[PDB]
């Protein structure tokens, strides 16, 4: 359950795995910023 | 007797299929 | 910034295709993708380490990356018991930092770096139609793959060894000293049948053969890289293939699809590179353990039980499990004689740890559900399903990309001419 | 000395967040890369040094 | 000879439409 | 028994988020249709 | 362009109002201890 | 009928989209068309020859092709409707009396039909308990059909 | 039956060799297009 | 007489002024409808603790057509 | 040019034949011909086979009292499991028949034939100037057939779990899935059903509009009808996008359903909502899922023999 | 329930960290 020194940083870790699926979404947003040209 | 009827029907279907494949009228309407 | 549809001819949904002839942008994209891969690796490793209870077994809490580190022999003792969980944290953190570095490099090469690389940096420049630079790149990357294989061998032979599940009294971390380098044994697997009883490649059962094969693969890869970096394709090779970026992509897609299918099957069946005490028991193992424990309990209570003959003439358990009569495992081989199970040993040669392992394997069959309610989903099922799906999709990708590449090479990738139709220049009534 | 490591790690998190929000902006904006090279390189050096000091502190915890 | 009525039904269903279609085809092909 | 645990503060918080996200995207989905219907209309 | 209370207004509102009402009802149902 | 309708949809789409004429410089063929086109966008001759050399028989008339598309699913669903109309009066095709007599005569004669009949018996016996509350049915565990007793 | 095994192996090998030597005899350049 | 485009209303001020204060009213109305317990009374859906009555320990059964009203009133315990 | 090899190459590659052969043809023709020959012979005059391996043979040949509907070719025995069982491996032809080798022969040869048919489609498309993306469309049925006939037995561990080559065999196959894995509630089967129904709908409606429009205009006339019939103006105004959508919907549906069957081969499951609603005091209230589960339980209990002599 | 609040805050900040770059580039006339 992580070394005790990093115990308080447990919640942020719970969000790291889901970051990649956002990147693809970002691309679409970027395209939406240029009217899908 | 039933088996002969079934075999005859299947053979007839296959024969119609073959004749349609090989003896069709040419499709000159659009080609 | 980005291009427009009119200039390139590719819509936004095909936008990446605009990078085919831009070397720097393609390099940046590949570097960024590698950074993303290592980001996922590190993040998932830390996430699994955070939700890890050492007392319970790994396969009881849906962990798929920690077993890969464990099988190399990090913080694990005999019987697959975890001693300390620091190395997993170190691995995850290092992967995450490498992710940061790779992501920075990729972004820089994508946004600021020169669009075309073959104008100011000739060494790194290339054109897909060339047949020398591509071979040089292939040789370089083959050398890297060989070095990685040799790194595995070095760890297995000089840095504490790996976790062998076939050692007496359960598995343990052991140092492979004499890998089997015999050509006959190594290349016998490649020609074995993929059907039951044979196990084309998934039948490897000892670490000696694995290490020897890795040695051979590393040596062959480095030698092939040296060969390629000093050679050009033969005329038959130049008349056999299509030389374009999309053709290379299709080749890679097909190869990777085959590799995905192989990984699926080997994960489902093999239990020496995937020790049971980390990934849990396979379905054949579950059924075999159920039969074994039922027989032992019936014998102990006093009220063989189910024991029949294999069609080839050996001795197996009866019932619905007679299909899984090719299974072998550390906890069952000592009870097996020259022709199947031995009645005397199966009667009075069972040690407590074997019985405990069978009892544990009874209730953890791969039965589960997508809703994950229970017969609980074993990691093997997840790996097998996911990689089977990915392999199938990548095979479809090979089909699509190879077809398009060949059509473009021929010169009719965008449609029939409408002025000289080949069909109209042929005899009628085909 | 867990508190020092924790505060250094929080500082590293904030610095990494700022660097991530900044570097692509500097790259994309026209005539910005050559204008703000020093700032980006200084940020990268600070990030690496802070990673190393966090590592040493962990080694000492 | 089992289910004589069934055999007669099958024979009629196979013959009458077939004969009708064949006579129609021969009649029209003369055009 | 069968009462709602959450208070009305979250009720209003979610109302604001799910009421101003649906009253501004219902005209954006229909805009293509209304723009093309007039072109189809008054023509044939 | 000026007049309102047209066919389109009625058609859209008829399906819009109950939708919001039911969305609120379901969101409230979510937070029940059973 | 339904499966043939899906097959026709897929094959027609694939053939039309893979025989388009070259009337656009761009890599994408979607923007090389306007609704006011005069000629068709695909070559009927090439598709006809392709499907006459692969399968054996191919269409040579657009109207006939699209009418066949219309015809298949309608007939399929109409026949299904007639079947359910028949079932409404418990006029079901269930017996194959000869097979039932032969199976009952000697236990050692099994076809997939007999297994299907047994599965239907199991479904009925095990589901009628709660599917029809108004019948007030309580089957003791002794009588419930099970494969162990065959 | 060893003879049947031999016959099947021979036939399969013949056909596979024919296929392989087929696709290797300059397949890409036999197309109706000109490029 | 031309069915003003949706873009015109999207940029209007009165439209937003009306809707931003009206829609939340509907959402809160629904929340209070299902929170105050009015839904159970209106639609007859029993509460979690009212499924099994003191004298009944099984699913109800109507078993009557022309007296279904009294049957349902008795079974529900009201 | 005049070499015997050159003449053979020209004959195989010629497009003047009534049916194109090609190299994929030279591979697929013998395979499919052997498959169909053995299939017909086994369907007509095959002896009983012990599918379950408990010495309870199942008759499936016409001569042994069967019709078209109830006949089939029974899969191999459970004793063979997943082994390779060619004709020359069995002790005698009678034992080979008893165990069920012809099912293995048919399935292998037919799978190779269908794959080479897939290849030949692209080959002919390329020989004519057409674009090469019909094989992608054909991959859906090929993927489904490969799944059902090869991947499920591998996951389960025996060829006895394959689909018998018949009608009643297919029905028993479906019933056994619904008993064991609860396929009906799996999302991928839902996507497959949606794909099939949508394909039928689109085929019928496209045919109707095209036939109506064609007057002694093909897309600009019927579009006015469609835009005001069910609203949805300017959706598919490009004749090419419409046909691409037609080609895309069912193919994706079938790909997803095939992947779902493949995943079930490794036995995850369909959804499972049993006892998902409970009131206070812990009592259980039945939902429709519970009735489905009762049906599945009865089905599974009926299927298993357990006591086998 | 500090853990849930902290997780939600971190998730929201991470989500917002992405579109911020796009907004900044669009507002400042970048090459996005
Ligand atoms: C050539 C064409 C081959 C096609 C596959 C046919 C064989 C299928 C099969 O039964 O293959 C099984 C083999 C594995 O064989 C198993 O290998 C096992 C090895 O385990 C044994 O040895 C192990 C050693 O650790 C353990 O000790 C273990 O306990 C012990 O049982 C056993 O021998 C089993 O009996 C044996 O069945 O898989 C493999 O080798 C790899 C096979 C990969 C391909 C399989 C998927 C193909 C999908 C094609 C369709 C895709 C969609 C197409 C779209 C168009
Ligand atoms: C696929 C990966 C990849 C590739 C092909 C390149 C290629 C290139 N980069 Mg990029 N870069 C990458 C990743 C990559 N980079 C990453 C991950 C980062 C982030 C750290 C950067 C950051 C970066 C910057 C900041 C700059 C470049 C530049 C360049 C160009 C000049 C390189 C140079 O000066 O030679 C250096 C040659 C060396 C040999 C030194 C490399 C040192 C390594 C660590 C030693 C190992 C290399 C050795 C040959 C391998 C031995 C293998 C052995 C074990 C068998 C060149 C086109 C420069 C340029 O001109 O911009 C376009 C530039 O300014 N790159
Ligand atoms: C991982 C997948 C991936 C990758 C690596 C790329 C990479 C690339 N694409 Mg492709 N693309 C993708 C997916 C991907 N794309 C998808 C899914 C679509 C469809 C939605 C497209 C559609 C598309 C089009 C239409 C075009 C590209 C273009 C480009 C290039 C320019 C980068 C860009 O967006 O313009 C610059 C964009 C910006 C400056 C705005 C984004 C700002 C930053 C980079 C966001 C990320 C910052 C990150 C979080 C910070 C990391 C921290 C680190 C610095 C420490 C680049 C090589 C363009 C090109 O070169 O074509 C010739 C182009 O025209 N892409
Ligand atoms: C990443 C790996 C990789 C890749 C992509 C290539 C790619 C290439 N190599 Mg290189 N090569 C490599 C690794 C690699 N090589 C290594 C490691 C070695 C050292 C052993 C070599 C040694 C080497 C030589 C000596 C030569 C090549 C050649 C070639 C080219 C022709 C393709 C070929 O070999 O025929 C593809 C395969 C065939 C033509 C025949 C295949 C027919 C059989 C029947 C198919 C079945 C395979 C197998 C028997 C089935 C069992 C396995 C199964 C269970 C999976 C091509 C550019 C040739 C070339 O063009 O000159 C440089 C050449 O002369 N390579
Ligand atoms: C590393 C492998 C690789 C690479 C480098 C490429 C690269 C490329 N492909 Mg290829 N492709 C691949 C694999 C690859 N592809 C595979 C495996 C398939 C099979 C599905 C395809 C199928 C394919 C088609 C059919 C087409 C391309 C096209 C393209 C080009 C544009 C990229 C694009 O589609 O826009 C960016 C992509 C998108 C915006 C789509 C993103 C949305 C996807 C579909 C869903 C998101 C994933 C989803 C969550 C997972 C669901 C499955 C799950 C069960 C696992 C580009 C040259 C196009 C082209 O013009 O070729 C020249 C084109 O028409 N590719
Ligand atoms: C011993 C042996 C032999 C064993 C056999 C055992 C056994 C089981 C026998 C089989 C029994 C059997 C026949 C069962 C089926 C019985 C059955 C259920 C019948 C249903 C009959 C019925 C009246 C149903 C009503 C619905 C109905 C009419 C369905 C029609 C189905 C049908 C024919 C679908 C079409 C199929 C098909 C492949 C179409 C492809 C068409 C095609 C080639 C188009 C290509 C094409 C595309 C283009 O885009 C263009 C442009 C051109 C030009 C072009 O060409
Ligand atoms: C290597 C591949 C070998 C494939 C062999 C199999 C090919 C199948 C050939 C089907 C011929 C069907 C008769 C068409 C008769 C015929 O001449 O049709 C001709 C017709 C084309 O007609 P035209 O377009 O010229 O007609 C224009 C009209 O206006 C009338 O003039 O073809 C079609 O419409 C598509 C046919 C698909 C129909 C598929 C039916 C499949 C049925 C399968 C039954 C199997 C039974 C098995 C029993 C055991
Ligand atoms: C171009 C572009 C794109 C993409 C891109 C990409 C994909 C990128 C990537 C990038 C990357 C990939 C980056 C990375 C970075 C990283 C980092 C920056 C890291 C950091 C780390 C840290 C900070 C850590 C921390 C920690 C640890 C170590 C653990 C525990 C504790 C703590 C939490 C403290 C797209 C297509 C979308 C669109 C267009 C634009
Ligand atoms: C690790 C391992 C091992 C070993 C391994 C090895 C030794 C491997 C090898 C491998 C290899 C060594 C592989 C290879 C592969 C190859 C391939 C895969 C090929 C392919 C080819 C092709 C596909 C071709 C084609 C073609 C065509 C058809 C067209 C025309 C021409 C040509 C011919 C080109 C051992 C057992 C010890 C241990 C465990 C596992
Ligand atoms: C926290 C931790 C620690 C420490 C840590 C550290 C200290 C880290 C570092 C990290 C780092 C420090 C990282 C780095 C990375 C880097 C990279 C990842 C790079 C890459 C590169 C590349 C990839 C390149 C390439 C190239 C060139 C440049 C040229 C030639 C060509 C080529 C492409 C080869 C301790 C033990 C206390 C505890 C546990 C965990
Ligand atoms: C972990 C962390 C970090 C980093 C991070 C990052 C870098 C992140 C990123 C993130 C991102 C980068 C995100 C993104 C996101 C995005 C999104 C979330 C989107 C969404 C979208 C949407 C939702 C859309 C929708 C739509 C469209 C498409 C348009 C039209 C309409 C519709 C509705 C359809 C560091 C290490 C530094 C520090 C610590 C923390
Ligand atoms: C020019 C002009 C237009 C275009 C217009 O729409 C109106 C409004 C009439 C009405 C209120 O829609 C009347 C609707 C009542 C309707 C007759 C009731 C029966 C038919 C349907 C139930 C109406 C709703 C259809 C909707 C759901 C598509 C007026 C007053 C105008 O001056
Ligand atoms: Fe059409």
């Amino acid at each position: 359950k992580l070394p005790e020194a990093y115990a308080p940083f447990a919640p942020i870790v719970d969000v790291l795995p889901v970051i990649p699926v956002f990147f693809i979404l970002l691309a679409f947003v970027w395209q939406a910023a240029v009217s899908f040209r | 007797m039933e088996a002969l009827v079934y075999t005859f029907l299947l053979v007839g279907t296959l024969g119609i299929i073959f004749f349609s494949i090989f003896f069709r009228d040419p499709p000159r309407m659009i080609k | 910034g980005g291009r427009d549809q009119e200039t390139t001819g590719f819509a936004w949904w095909s936008g990446n295709a605009r990078l085919i002839n831009l070397s720097g942008k393609l390099l940046g994209a590949h570097v960024a993708h590698a950074g993303l891969i290592v980001f996922w690796a590190g993040a998932m490793n830390l996430f699994e380490v955070s939700h890890f209870v050492p007392e319970k077994p790994m396969y009881e809490q849906g962990l798929i990356l920690l077993p890969h580190i464990a099988t190399l022999g990090y913080g694990v003792g005999p019987g697959g018991e975890i001693i300390d969980t620091f190395p997993y944290f170190v691995s995850g953190v290092l992967h995450l930092i490498s992710s940061a570095v790779l992501g920075f490099g990729g972004v820089y090469h994508s946004l600021i770096g020169p669009e075309t690389l073959e104008e100011s940096y000739p060494f790194f420049g290339y054109v897909w139609k060339d047949k020398n630079k591509m071979t040089n790149i292939l040789g370089y990357h083959l050398i890297m793959l060989g070095l990685g294989a040799w790194l595995l061998v070095w760890k297995a032979m000089y840095f504490g060894g790996v976790y062998d599940t076939w050692a007496p009294g359960g598995g343990d971390v052991r140092v492979i000293t004499n890998p089997t380098t015999n050509a006959a044994v190594i290349f016998g697997y490649l020609v074995k049948s993929p059907f039951g009883g044979d196990g084309w490649i998934c039948s490897v059962d000892n670490m000696e053969d694995i290490i020897g094969g890795h040695i051979w693969i590393g040596t062959l890869e480095i030698l092939g890289g040296i060969w390629h970096i000093y050679t050009t394709p033969w005329p038959w090779a130049r008349r056999a293939f299509v030389w374009s970026g999309e053709a290379y992509l299709s080749y890679s897609l097909g190869a990777i699809g085959v590799m995905g299918f192989i990984a699926c099957c080997m994960s489902w069946f093999n239990n020496t590179a995937y020790p049971s005490e980390f990934y849990g028991p396979t379905g054949p193992e579950a059924s075999q353990s159920q039969a074994f424990t039922f027989l032992v309990r019936d014998q102990r209570l006093g009220a063989g039980k189910y024991l029949m003959r294999s069609p080839t003439g050996e001795i197996i358990f009866g019932g619905e499990t007679m299909r899984f009569w090719d299974f072998r495992g550390p906890w069952l081989e000592p009870l097996r004689g020259p022709n199947g199970l031995d009645l005397n040993k199966l009667k009075n040669d069972i040690q407590p740890w074997q019985e405990r392992r069978a009892a544990e394997y009874m209730t953890h069959a791969p039965l589960g559900s997508l809703n994950s309610v229970g017969g609980f989903v074993s990691p093997r099922s997840w790996l097998a399903c996911s990689h089977f799906c990915l392999g199938f999709f990548f095979f479809i990708g090979h089909l699509w990309h190879a077809g398009r590449a060949r059509a473009a090479a021929a010169g009719f990738e965008k449609g029939i001419d409408r002025f000289d139709e080949p069909v109209l220049s042929m005899r009628p009534l085909d | 000395m867990t508190s020092i490591l924790q505060v250094a790690l929080l500082a590293l998190i904030f610095v990494s967040f700022a660097l991530v929000v900044g570097v692509p902006v500097v790259f994309a904006t026209p005539n910005g890369w050559t204008d703000n090279k020093g700032a980006v390189f200084s940020g990268l050096s600070l990030w690496l040094l802070l990673v190393f000091v966090v590592g040493i502190l962990n080694s000492f915890v | 000879e089992v289910n004589i009525y069934g055999l007669t039904a099958t024979a009629l269903f196979i013959i009458i439409p077939t004969s009708f279609l064949l006579i129609l085809y021969v009649k029209t092909a003369s055009t | 028994v069968g009462d709602v645990n959450a208070p009305i503060e979250y009720a209003v918080g979610a109302a604001i988020l799910v009421s101003l996200v649906a009253t501004a995207i219902i005209p954006i989905v229909l805009n293509p249709g209304q723009q093309a219907a007039d072109k189809i209309f008054n023509a044939k | 362009v000026y007049p309102i209370f047209t066919v389109r207004w009625l058609a859209i509102h008829g399906i819009a109002v109950p939708t919001i009402f039911f969305l609120g009802a379901i969101t409230a149902m979510q937070f029940i201890q059973r | 009928g339904v499966l043939g309708a899906a097959l026709l949809c897929a094959i027609h789409g694939a053939t039309v989209e893979n025989t388009l004429f070259e009337d656009g410089d761009g890599a994408n063929t979607f923007r090389a068309f306007n609704p006011t086109q005069a000629e068709e966008t695909y070559s009927m001759v090439t598709a006809n020859r392709f499907w006459s050399q692969i399968f054996g028989v191919a269409f040579s008339n657009k109207r006939w092709l699209h009418f066949f598309m219309l015809l298949v699913p309608v007939t399929g669903l109409w026949m299904s409707a007639i079947g359910v109309v028949g079932l409404a009066l418990n006029l079901r095709a269930y017996d194959f009396v000869s097979q039932e007599i032969r199976a009952a005569e000697d236990p050692e004669f099994e076809t997939f039909y007999t297994k299907n009949i047994l599965l239907n018996e199991g479904i009925r016996a095990w589901m009628a308990a709660q599917d029809q509350p108004h019948e007030r049915l309580v089957f003791p565990e002794e009588v419930l059909p099970r494969g162990n007793a065959l | 039956m060893l003879t049947l095994k031999i016959f099947v192996y021979t036939v399969v090998t013949f056909f596979v060799c024919l296929f392989i030597f087929g696709f290797l005899s300059n397949d890409p350049a036999r197309n109706p297009g000109k490029n | 007489p031309v069915e003003r485009p949706f873009s015109d209303i999207l940029t209007s001020i009165r439209y937003w002024v009306i809707h931003s204060i009206t829609v939340p009213a509907l959402f809160i109305a629904g929340w209070l409808f299902v929170s105050t317990g009015l839904a159970y009374d209106v639609f007859g859906t029993p509460r979690p603790n009212e499924y099994f009555t003191e004298d009944r320990q099984e699913a109800p059964l109507i078993t009557d057509r022309f007296n279904a009203l009294e049957q349902v009133k008795k079974l529900s315990g009201n | 040019n005049s070499s015997l090899w050159a003449r053979f190459c020209e004959w195989i590659t010629s497009t003047e034949n009534r049916l194109y052969i090609g190299w994929f043809g030279v591979i697929m023709i013998p395979c499919l011909l052997t498959a169909t020959s053995v299939f017909i012979i086994a369907f007509i005059a095959a002896p009983p086979v012990d599918i379950d391996g408990i010495r309870e043979p199942v008759s499936g040949s016409l001569l042994y009292g069967n019709n078209i509907i109830t006949g089939a070719v029974i899969p191999t025995s459970n004793a063979i499991g997943l082994h390779f069982y060619p004709i020359w491996e069995a002790a005698s032809l009678d034992e080979w028949l008893y165990n069920g080798g012809p099912y293995q022969l048919i399935v292998c040869h037919f799978l190779l034939g269908v794959y080479c048919y897939m290849g030949r489609e692209w080959e002919l498309s390329f020989r004519l100037g057409m674009r090469p993306w019909i094989a992608v469309a054909y991959s859906a049925p090929v993927a489904a057939a490969s799944a059902v006939f090869l991947v499920y037995p591998i996951g389960q561990g025996s060829f006895s779990d394959g689909m018998p080559l018949g009608i009643s065999g297919t029905f028993n196959f479906m019933i056994v899935f619904q008993a064991e894995h609860n396929i009906l509630m799996h999302p991928f089967h839902m996507l497959g059903v949606a794909g099939v129904f949508g394909g039928s709908l689109f085929s019928a409606m496209h045919g109707s509009l095209v036939t109506s429009s064609l007057i002694r205009y093909n897309i600009v006339a019927a579009h006015g009808y469609f835009g005001r019939l069910i609203f949805q103006y300017a959706s598919f105004n490009n004749s090419r996008s419409l046909h691409f959508f037609l080609a895309a919907w069912p193919v994706i549906g079938i790909w997803f359903t095939a992947l779902g069957l493949s995943t079930m081969a490794f036995n995850l499951n369909g959804f499972n909502f049993n006892q998902s609603v409970v009131d206070s005091q812990g009592r259980v209230l039945n939902t429709w899922a519970d009735i489905i589960n009762r049906a599945n339980l009865g089905m599974e209990v009926m299927h298993e023999r357990n006591a086998h002599n | 329930n500090i853990e849930l609040a902290l997780t939600l805050v971190s998730l929201v900040l991470v989500v917002s960290a992405g579109p911020l770059v796009v907004v900044l580039l669009s507002a400042r006339g970048g090459n996005l």
